[PDB]
Order: structure tokens, then C-alpha cells, then sequence
């Protein structure tokens, strides 16, 4: 399957 | 007068059901013309309204949220070893719908979940699957993703998502980065 990738930074609450 | 049915609170903005008030509140909670609140996890945001309007809020208030076209992506977490009580949030949109994708690790396990910006109804018309892959290996979580309307405290609460430990989390991430792919259908 065609997959694009996104890189997602995390959030600290 | 044996008994009086009582209407529902939210028959203001069209709601037609009446009730016993043994069964009113719990009604309530889930009619859906109760107005929505913010999807986004945490309580920094305490933003309220129409459902065609969540977006717009999303767009104007949370401009940071990385989205993707597409009903096949890889949710990539970065930094996922990071100690703490930590999230990882993006938006897909599909089949003319958005939804939003949510790890959670908290303060140690990993939820991984998928909700509807739309309604209740809407969200049973779609499945979601999320899927761990690492050499020869394999975990997978399918479901019904949870209306908006509805959240995800609850189903987290319960585990009713993918749950993963910093365990199994090493087995699939590289270099402190964990690649989930997710696929959205219509069933
Ligand atoms: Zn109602
Ligand atoms: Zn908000």
C-alpha cells in the first residue's frame, strides 16, 4: 500500500 | 397519571426524546445534539460548539497538527522513550472525512486509538486498523473508530484501543522512533 509518512513530535501535557 | 416522561434537555436545538427521569441524564450525555467539545487530548483547550465548526477550531486554534491525505499512512512517533506523560497527535483525512489518530503513553504503557470528527452514527459506517511491524513480527488492532462526540478517556480507560508496553514498543521502534501503520476503510 501507497504510504506517506508523517513524522509527528510529541506534546507533554 | 401513572407516570410523566420528561423531555430531553437538548430539545432546543431539535432533540425529540422523552423520558422517565430514571433515564433522562443517561440519555443526555449521549444525544447528539449535545454540542462538542474539543478533540484535542488535555484540558489546555476548552473550546465548545457545532460539530461543522470543530474543524475550523482545529484550523484556526491548533495549527500545529500535522495532517495527512490518505486512507493508508504511517503515523511515525518520534522520541517515544521520552519519560513521562507524553502525546503524539496528527490528523488523516479520507473518504471526505478527518480523523484523529492519538498515541498515549502514560506515566510504563502505550494506547494507540483512532477517533471520527463526525458523529456517532458516521464513525460505525468505518474501521480502523493500526499495525506494529518489525522482522517477522506483527501486531495488529482493528476497530470501530470512537466519535469525537464520544472521546477516547473512556476506551483508553478500559483498553479499548492497541496497548503496548515500552517493552514491546522496543521490538518495533528504530532509532527511538516507532512507525504505526494506519488504514482507514469503509465496511
Ligand atoms: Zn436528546
Ligand atoms: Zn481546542
Amino acid at each position: 500500500k501507497l504510504r506517506p509518512v508523517a513524522m509527528v513530535r510529541p506534546k507533554v501535557r | 397519571a401513572n407516570s410523566v416522561l420528561f423531555p430531553c434537555k437538548y430539545a432546543s436545538s431539535g432533540c425529540e426524546i422523552t423520558l422517565p427521569h430514571t433515564e433522562k441524564a443517561d440519555h443526555e450525555e449521549l444525544c447528539e445534539f449535545r454540542p462538542y467539545s474539543c478533540p484535542c487530548p488535555g484540558a489546555s483547550c476548552k473550546w465548545q460548539g457545532s460539530l461543522d465548526a470543530v474543524m475550523p477550531h482545529l484550523m484556526h486554534q491548533h495549527k500545529s497538527i500535522t495532517t495527512l491525505q490518505g486512507e493508508d499512512i504511517v503515523f511515525l512517533a518520534t522520541d517515544i522513550n521520552l519519560p513521562g506523560a507524553v502525546d503524539w497527535v496528527m490528523m488523516q483525512s479520507c473518504f471526505g472525512f478527518h480523523f484523529m489518530l492519538v498515541l498515549e503513553k502514560q506515566e510504563q504503557q502505550f494506547f494507540a486509538i483512532v477517533q471520527l470528527i463526525g458523529t456517532r452514527k458516521q464513525a460505525e459506517n468505518f474501521a480502523y486498523r493500526l499495525e506494529l511491524n518489525g522482522h517477522r513480527r506483527r501486531l495488529t488492532w482493528e476497530a470501530t473508530p470512537r466519535s469525537i462526540h464520544e472521546g477516547i478517556a473512556t476506551a483508553i480507560m478500559n483498553s479499548d484501543c492497541l496497548v503496548f508496553d515500552t517493552s514491546i514498543a522496543q521490538l518495533f521502534a528504530e532509532n527511538g522512533n516507532l512507525g504505526i501503520n494506519v488504514t482507514i476503510s469503509m465496511c
